[PDB]
């Protein structure tokens, strides 16, 4: 039915093992840019 | 109170310079310290004497927005290095 079986699941630790390295990395890579945003402050100073 | 201790703390002999340009000789230029600024630092070399310490630069941005104003001001530096360095010319 499924010749590809042993093919898919070798992919598939390569694939999990891959997303492992990668999802921790472009998360660190959208944080460092999103820094800049995520700790800024505001202040307000109206005259009078 | 601490007008007259900032005084006392940094207007001390070893800190500051009588200069002078022009018409002059430098023997009266001399004379005329001795005279007037010898009363200074002749004991009065004492207490904490007064290391500066490095500044750190950051990187980073303040903004000002006031669109009441009609032309935006913006300056932009990097960290240079001090007075010594040759890499100022």
């Amino acid at each position: 039915a499924e010749p590809e079986h042993d093919h898919r699941k070798r992919m598939g630790l390569k694939m999990l093992l891959m997303m492992g390295l990668l999802l921790p990395l472009v998360y660190a890579m959208k944080r460092h840019k999103w820094s800049v945003l995520k700790s800024r402050k505001l202040a307000y100073r109206p005259p009078k | 109170a601490d007008l007259t201790e900032y005084l006392s703390r940094h207007y001390k002999a070893p800190r500051m310079v009588l200069a002078a340009a022009g018409g002059l000789e430098h023997r009266q230029l001399l004379d005329l310290a001795q005279k007037h600024f010898s009363g200074l630092s002749g004991t009065y070399d004492e207490d904490a004497v007064p290391t500066l310490s490095p500044c750190r630069f950051t990187g980073s941005q303040i903004c000002h927005r006031e669109d009441g104003l009609p032309l935006a001001h913006v300056a932009i530096a990097v960290e240079g290095p001090g007075w010594a360095h040759p890499d100022n010319v």
